[PDB]
């Protein structure tokens, strides 16, 4: 409670640091008879912080925050609820006016996300709709963290429509960091891969330099979502019901990609090597000699 | 004197009143939690004799930012999706960027034009203004202005015609606010509908007749010839206004670390609730005048 | 491996043309072998050709033998040609949206995937994962626009067949989608609990197919609860008003209104 | 020159397979002409085969990923059993120019 | 009669005891409950039916 922002930041450092050295013991409150672990009186003064009107405070708040993970998950689950003065602190904290103190909360969110999955469940809103903001950085910590908690998470329909309506990528980096996100994202409707493969093939058909990455995208992205590519099959290579179809063109980097994302989707579906047209099957036995390494192979 | 940062509107402050060791500071209105175009409140540790706040809105937090701007969008994209109309009334200058930028941004996935029925002129002058005041807007605006200029908005009308259109999806910005005269009221008495005459209320509508009815059913009105609506017509109040909650007084109150508050701008019920709490919570004095009521404080100068 | 089968069927499809008279004696010869095998090598080669033979020849008029309810061959690298008209049908029924003229070629599609669960339950257990999939996109919506969609429609018509696929759906490679079918169900259930009671009919087909399931087999059921008792608990919690709801819930006590 | 290969005359075929084998040195690396090699060696026109022979014997020579992708397929006409005589010994040049990398040369 | 929490309090009871007793020697538990199933005849048998449901083999 100093009136300067150095005394602050050491003391909520120094608050860190016992709070790593002593997690379980226990520490009551003056007036409740209440008896709690410093730990979480320690996430509580912290969380306090975050509301600090100086942003280098906030930003170190954030900051320990994240490195904290000894904290029970009544606690952890408070900070993202609406309404122990932590409620609400990653709330305050990640809409700030200031860039740095919402990095700062990104990397705490994913910190503490994985350490604790259902606290990853919860965050998935919060961190996809921080994806819309447009500082630069702000937007790669955001892809980095995302990236980095997709092993415990699934994206929802909503959350999905919300990341994919601001997908509109211009510089290459971000690009990049998408198409790795991409890779290892999670998702759970077909009608999201659906318009992942259109915004994928605008950014074909907008850089060819980015053809590279988009093919092993798709290349990663069938081999994690088989079931959901299998409605989109027929959807994707076009198989009229009753007619014979115009051979595509074999050099066209779109339709190559679509068989690269239909083919490594295949690998883990029976199924799908049924709806293959003709031409598929021929396409097929060329980019299993030619891109092997795109390609896998199948039980045909 | 010295001016603070209000958060509330474009130019809004909160003025320091020091004189010697005595000071007091009001705060007028004011926000905490900083918007799509204005950023935070924030005062050193002024610790004056008196801090004098509004209390408009004693309620909980209005649940974030996002969630209150899906909840609007979606009952928008509702109202729109029968072929209704939206006749939301606003002042034109204050939370009006925010409800444009936001709807344009949700706008962008389908692209059809919605009318601004904030006069030309005055729309061009809120432009300016806002290009003009950068340094008061927020840092999300004061660092990427030179990149893109968000305040050039590609979909605006200029006045009567289109309200007396078909019933299409168009949402009306109408020029006053509060609905108590001028457009507002003009087009609203002229409209009705379920998913038609959709009435966004993100004011307060403090006194006058037909806005301040929003915790009503919206469908009695007091006024020569009056109408009547229907449930599915949108009479929703949405928490739009740049007015700090509970949380944001009480942050604002610890923040400045005042010797005595006293509250103004709000009403009896919530002020007395809110009187309750900083007396419960933090120890310091807090104040309840009415309209002409002097109160007075000791100094120890 | 097993691939050599699938090399040499083409020639036993060739060679058969598509006289039935032929693949209906070499399923009865097949049958007839395994009988005297077994589950020796030989007999498992020779219950890998009659699926494979089964698969691309699905015209079969003795579908699902006694052999083949304890074949693993489901997930196994073979093709069936009804997978394009299965895949065509199963989308015409996954859209049960607002879009109600739509809604007599679903009830189409339900019940001839019903008379397809009743005759060739395999086929359907092949792409089972397809349905359990199609299931994640209706749950995180909203209960109002849930009920208005009629999307309840297609959950009903997924559980129908599940109930009408059993005891094969019970079988221990199509647990993962099975898995997947009722964690949707359970997750539509918790998300709409302010008002449960338009999901009377589900709620029974779901609390019979869960009694099916611990009764045909109890370790699986009981670890797919374990693995999902806490939302279970929630929603007994939120939703106490549901009887069936906590019977089922003491089901556990075990070791882990009709008539004429 | 190369829309000559849609013809559905395989002498006219041969004729462009053979002059794609001829222009090799100007177009490794060209796709559709790989693709079109791929596609007419199991043509059921004599004529058409041996000059996907050729055209393949010359665009291994040239570019290493036409050779590293056919070799699997000459390797399996060569072995197959439906192959006549003459057509295994029409084939069995084209493995000279698996010279490219080591392991594809000790294949 | 889980709507009385003693009821289940004493089952919980139960399981810790004859979990011990599956530990040291599980022989005279099952006479005991037996000996009270017949003293305390019809109205406590339930108990038995539900250690029963427990464990089915050696009840049964
Ligand atoms: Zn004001």
């Amino acid at each position: 409670s100093d009136d300067y922002e150095q005394v602050r930041s050491a003391a909520v450092q120094l608050i860190w640091v016992v709070s790593q050295l002593y997690p379980e013991s226990i520490v009551p409150i003056p007036s409740s008879n209440e008896e709690i672990r410093l730990v979480d009186d320690a996430f509580g003064k912290i969380c306090h912080m975050v509301s600090d009107g100086s942003w280098v405070v906030r930003v170190q708040a954030a900051k320990l925050l994240g490195s904290m993970e000894q904290v029970s998950s009544h606690f952890l689950e408070q900070t993202l609820d609406k309404k122990s003065g932590a409620c609400g602190a990653f709330v305050h904290g990640l809409e700030d006016e200031m860039y740095e103190v919402r990095i700062a909360a990104v990397e705490a969110l994913c910190m503490l996300a994985q350490s604790s999955p259902s606290f990853a469940e919860k965050c998935l809103d919060f961190l996809v709709d921080m994806f819309n903001d447009e500082i630069e950085e702000v937007r790669l910590q955001s892809i980095h963290t995302m990236r980095k908690i997709s092993n415990n998470i699934t994206l929802r329909e909503d959350q999905l429509d919300t990341v994919l309506a601001v997908l509109e990528d211009s510089s290459r980096d971000i690009r990049e960091a998408l198409h790795e996100l991409l890779c290892c994202t999670n998702v759970s409707t077909k009608e999201g891969i659906h318009l992942a493969l259109v915004e994928l093939l605008k950014n074909l058909t907008k850089y060819p330099t980015d053809r590279d990455s988009i093919w092993k995208c798709l290349k990663f992205l069938g081999s994690r979502h088989p079931t959901l590519v299998l409605p989109l099959v027929p959807e994707l290579l076009s198989t009229h019901p009753f007619f014979d179809t115009a051979e595509p063109d074999m050099d066209d980097p779109a339709y190559i990609a679509v068989l690269v994302l239909i083919f490594n989707a295949a690998k883990t579906c029976p199924t799908m090597p049924a709806l293959f047209s003709d031409h598929t099957f021929r396409h097929y036995a060329y980019l299993r000699d030619s891109l092997s390494h795109l390609v896998p192979a199948l039980r045909l | 004197i010295k001016a603070y940062y209000a958060g509330h509107v474009l130019g809004a402050a909160m003025f320091q009143i020091k004189v010697g060791s005595e000071s007091v500071v009001y705060t007028g209105d004011y926000n905490m939690t900083p918007d799509r175009h204005l950023g935070a409140a924030w005062i050193d540790k002024c610790r004056p004799n008196l801090l004098i706040t509004q209390s408009t809105y004693a309620t909980t937090i209005r649940d974030s930012k996002r969630c209150r701007e899906r909840d609007f969008l979606k009952k928008v994209h509702e109202t729109v999706e029968r072929g209704g109309k939206v006749l939301i009334p606003v002042f034109a200058l204050g939370r009006a960027q925010e409800l444009c930028i936001l709807l344009e941004t949700f706008w962008e996935r389908m692209n059809l034009k919605v009318p601004i029925y904030f006069s030309t002129g005055l729309t061009e002058k809120a432009n300016h203004y806002y290009k003009l005041f950068i340094p008061w807007t927020n840092q999300k605006i004061r660092k990427t202005f030179v990149q893109r200029n968000m305040f050039e908005f590609k979909h605006i009308k200029a006045f009567d015609r289109a309200f007396a259109d078909n019933p299409g999806p168009m949402v009306v910005f109408a020029t006053p606010g509060m609905l108590h005269a001028g457009q507002s009221l003009q087009i609203f008495r002229k409209w009705a509908g379920n998913e038609k005459n959709m009435v966004i209320m993100p004011g307060y509508c403090v006194q006058g007749t037909v806005g301040h009815k929003i915790l009503s059913g919206q469908r009695k009105l007091e006024m020569e010839g009056r109408q009547v609506l229907e449930v599915k017509m949108q009479v929703e109040y949405m928490s739009f206004s740049a007015h700090a909650d509970a949380k944001g007084i009480m942050q604002l109150v610890g923040q400045a670390e005042p010797e005595s508050v006293l509250l103004v701008h709000g009403e009896a019920k919530k002020m007395e609730f809110l009187k309750q709490k900083i007396e419960q919570e933090l120890r310091v004095n807090c104040y309840m005048p009415a309209n002409g009521e002097t109160v007075t404080l000791p100094t120890s100068p | 491996a097993c691939s050599l089968i699938q090399a040499r069927l083409p020639l036993l499809l060739s060679c058969c043309c598509g006289d039935d008279e032929s693949v209906r004696k070499v399923t009865e010869h097949l049958s007839g072998c395994i009988q005297q095998w077994g589950d020796s090598v030989l007999g498992r080669r020779c219950r890998d050709l009659l699926l494979q033979l089964y698969l691309q020849r699905p015209e079969l008029r003795v579908p699902v033998p006694e052999v083949l309810l304890h074949s693993e061959g489901a997930a196994s690298s073979s093709v069936c040609k009804l997978d394009g008209l299965i895949h065509r049908f199963i989308t015409l029924l996954a859209d049960t949206s607002d879009s109600r003229a739509l809604e007599n070629r679903g009830a189409d599609a339900s019940m001839a995937c019903r008379k397809l669960a009743v005759a060739h339950p395999l086929l359907l257990l092949r792409h089972l994962p397809m349905i359990a999939a199609l299931l994640h996109g209706r749950t995180h919506l909203n209960f109002q626009e849930f009920r208005q969609q009629n999307h309840l429609s297609c959950f009903l018509h997924v559980l129908g067949l599940l109930e009408l696929l059993q005891p094969h759906v019970f079988r221990s490679e199509h647990q993962g989608a099975l898995w997947d079918c009722l964690l949707s169900f359970i997750r539509l259930l918790l998300n709409y609990r302010k008002s449960s009671r338009h999901l009377a009919a589900f709620i029974n087909k779901f609390v019979q197919f869960i009694h099916k399931y611990i009764t045909y087999n109890a370790p699986a059921a009981i670890s797919f609860l374990q693995k999902h008792a806490d939302p279970l608990h929630d929603l007994s919690f939120d939703n106490s008003d549901l009887v069936m709801l906590k019977s089922l819930l003491a089901g556990l006590s075990l070791p882990s209104p009709l008539t004429a | 020159i190369f829309s000559v290969i849609h013809s559905n005359d395989p002498v006219a075929r041969a004729i462009t397979l053979r002059m794609l084998g001829s222009l090799a040195s100007i177009i490794p690396e060209r796709k559709n002409a790989h693709h079109s090699i791929r596609q007419s060696l199991d043509s059921h026109d004599n004529v058409e085969v041996e000059a996907a022979v050729f055209a393949a014997a010359n665009f291994s020579a040239q570019s290493k990923d036409f050779a590293v992708g056919i070799c699997n397929k000459i390797s399996e006409m060569i072995q197959g059993l439906a192959t006549p005589v003459d057509l295994k010994l029409k084939l069995i040049p084209i493995l000279q120019h698996m010279h490219h990398d080591a392991i594809l040369a000790s294949s | 009669w889980m709507g009385c929490r003693a009821t289940r309090t004493l089952m919980d009871i139960y399981v810790q005891c004859l979990s011990a007793l599956i530990g040291s020697c599980p022989d005279a538990c099952v006479d005991a409950l037996l000996d009270t199933s017949v003293q305390h005849s019809p109205h406590f048998d339930w108990v038995v039916a539900h250690i029963g449901s427990s464990f089915p083999g050696t009840i049964i």
